[PDB]
């Protein structure tokens, strides 16, 4: 656990807080995948 | 780097690694105590808060 | 007699007391170093808070040695 | 001069008193004080520029006294209305969660959150 | 006769033992002083103020020892 | 007599005592001096005549405990 990934998660959580927007929404919400490669081959994408 | 807003020039630079805090004479011109371990905190902090400038 | 000796002795127990004050000039002079050393530049406001300390410091231990003085000499 | 900055927003970035919730517990900025660096936790934060106050609930962050008297205050997302029931709703099935799983640091953060939020 | 009189000036000697608790003390108020300044330059104006009445309260205790001292070696 | 000298003795090694508050300031001092050049790289062109005022003023107390064990000392 990155220092910023706890204040990420923090972040994401303090939205949860009754009034909301969408751009707050889209900061708490997006997918990705991170793909090993290799010196080559690419070990199976696996989501951010 | 957008350099224009009908330009662009592909442009790069250096994220500071947590040794660059550790040997910058930054405990001259800042403080901290010793029991925060600032060069692993400001490393990580850093190396996103650049790098999602370097995305925007 | 016995009074003469005991004036002796009494002064002596006063000489006790400015052990207190002389930890006291110490302690003001280490602050001093450490703000000096944690701003560089806290200097001049610090500097005549130092002279202050010391002062009061300093002013117990003469109270002490006075009164050695007083029983030394009667 | 205070900074006070987000990715999506920026703020103060003049400003009296700032008051901080950091690793170091709680600091108050006023006028020249020594040039820090601070990580900032999960915070209610009030900033002060004269008698004026405004009253923020911060993700964490950096704050960083420079050395030129600009604080700045780097965090994720910072105000009154931020903090304007439902988070404790959250930390129950958080808490339910700590049983299997790095989620367990999550509902940590939400017990730290909700009684931040709480605070208020 | 002797005993009293002598006992007078011994224990003159011995009130004096408790001004060096107080001489330490007005010290570390003025450490307190001096380190929170430094750690915040601005703090002064309020802080200068609490530092005067530590003092003066630290240096009371002082007093009263200094004063049964007196008692002694003039009566 | 042997009272009258026996007094000057003991009250001389009394006096000794005075000196160790001293002892134990000066170190201080330099303790600070220590941290300081260490806390700043830099500090120490100010600080060592700061350091060596504290130390004469600490010393001087120490000094004053005894001249007055020699003068009970030796009478």
């Amino acid at each position: 656990i990155s220092y910023a990934a706890y204040l990420n998660v923090a972040a994401q959580a303090i939205r949860s807080t009754e009034l909301q927007t969408a751009s707050v929404l889209n900061r708490s919400q997006t997918d990705a995948f991170y793909t090993q490669y290799k010196n080559a081959s690419e070990p199976t994408p696996i989501t951010k | 780097d957008p350099v224009s807003s009908l330009s662009f020039e592909p442009s790069e630079k250096p994220i500071f690694n947590a040794k660059t805090i550790e040997q910058s004479p930054s405990f001259g011109k800042f403080e901290i105590d010793t029991d925060a371990n600032v060069p692993r905190d400001l490393f990580e902090y850093t190396l996103a808060n650049q790098m999602l400038t370097a995305m925007a | 007699q016995l009074v003469l000796a005991a004036k002796y002795i009494g002064a002596g127990i006063s000489t006790i007391g400015l052990l207190g004050a002389g930890i006291g000039i110490a302690i003001v002079f280490a602050a001093l170093i450490n703000g000096v050393s944690r701003n560089p530049s806290i200097k001049d406001t610090v500097f005549p808070m130092a002279i202050l300390g010391f002062a009061l410091s300093e002013a117990t231990g003469l109270f002490c040695l006075m009164v050695s003085f007083l029983l030394l000499f009667g | 001069k205070l900074q006070f900055a987000l990715p999506h927003e920026t703020l103060y970035s003049e400003v009296t008193q700032v008051n901080l919730p950091a690793k170091s517990g709680r600091i108050g900025v006023l006028a020249n004080h020594v040039p820090t660096v601070e990580q900032l936790l999960p915070g209610v934060v009030e900033v002060m520029e004269g008698s004026n106050s405004k009253k923020f609930f911060i993700s964490g962050g950096f704050a960083t006294v420079q050395p030129d008297s600009q604080l700045c205050v780097t965090a994720i997302e910072a105000p009154l209305e931020s903090f304007s029931e439902n988070i404790k709703n959250l930390l129950a099935e958080a808490k339910k969660n700590v049983s299997s799983s790095r989620e367990a640091a999550e509902a940590a953060i939400q017990v730290e959150v909700l009684e931040n939020l709480q605070s208020v």
